[PDB]
């Protein structure tokens, strides 16, 4: 049975953990517990093909490249996550992508741009901006909320689809 | 609980310099969070600073708004993950 190694990266507090737990446990974690490192494994069926999701939920804004380089080398696919009420997290995406490209030595790494917390009223990053960014990278953009489950399955399963179509 | 004596030591209308006291044990990093007092789940911003720091600068605040500022500490011990309760203050109105 085929295994997919997915890594969820992005700045602090954007919802990387909430997204992953929502996918794995079908529950919203409303408590903020800054992550060190969390690994999850779950058997699912995607587009009729059965597979194992091996998901690494990383610490936001990792300070040490020796840590970061490990999971960027082993990951087959990357959810690059920002929060739509956090402009900084949006701009940070560029660095995460650059880092991944550098460790992989490639421009085409399976990746999905994820804008989380779409349930929030007061938004500071517009869809247009994120659509444009995604476009320029040549990857999908998925608006999500880990609170409501909007787009959660879409994000991860699309990432799997991108690895399959590499 | 575990970083103590969180305080604002310098302010501008858009920015804060905060300071705290490190605990006895080694810390991997601190996460600082800020949002408006009484914000709903997820309505905050967050960044990280190394465990060797005991201050941080928060930017892009709205002038004259009341904020809740929270500092979390994380690391590893032989007891396992070090996950102490955070400490918070409110500042500005
Ligand atoms: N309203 C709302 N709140 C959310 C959403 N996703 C996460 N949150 C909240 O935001 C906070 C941060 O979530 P979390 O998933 O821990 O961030 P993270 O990216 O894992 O953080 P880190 O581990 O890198 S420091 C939590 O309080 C969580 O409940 C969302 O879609 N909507
Ligand atoms: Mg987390």
């Amino acid at each position: 049975m085929t295994e997919y190694k997915l890594v969820v990266v992005g700045a602090c507090g954007v919802g990387k953990s909430a997204l992953t737990i929502q996918l794995i446990q079908n529950h919203f974690v409303d408590e903020y517990d800054p992550t060190i490192e969390d690994s999850y494994r779950k058997q699912v069926v995607i587009d009729g093909e059965t597979c194992l999701l091996d998901i690494l939920d990383t610490a936001g804004q990792e300070e040490y490249s020796a840590m970061r380089d490990q999971y960027m080398r082993t990951g087959e696919g990357f959810l690059c996550v920002f929060a739509i009420n956090n402009t900084k997290s949006f701009e940070d995406i560029h660095q995460y992508r650059e880092q991944i490209k550098r460790v992989k030595d490639s421009d085409d790494v399976p990746m999905v741009l994820v804008g989380n917390k779409c349930d929030l009223a007061a938004r500071t990053v517009e869809s247009r901006q994120a659509q444009d960014l995604a476009r320029s990278y040549g990857i999908p953009y998925i608006e999500t909320s880990a609170k409501t489950r909007q787009g959660v399955e879409d994000a991860f399963y699309t990432l799997v689809r991108e690895i399959r179509q590499h | 609980s575990v970083p103590t004596k969180l305080e604002v030591v310098a302010a501008t209308p858009t920015s804060l310099l905060i300071s705290w006291d490190a605990p006895a044990v080694t810390v991997f990093f601190y996460v600082i969070t800020y949002g408006e007092t009484g914000h709903g789940v997820g309505a905050f911003q967050a960044f990280k600073v190394p465990g060797s720091k005991s201050t941080a600068t928060i930017s892009g605040l709205k002038p004259g708004v009341d904020y809740t500022i929270t500092v979390y500490a994380r690391g590893y011990s032989k007891q396992g993950p070090y996950k102490p309760s955070p400490i918070s203050i409110n500042y500005r109105t």
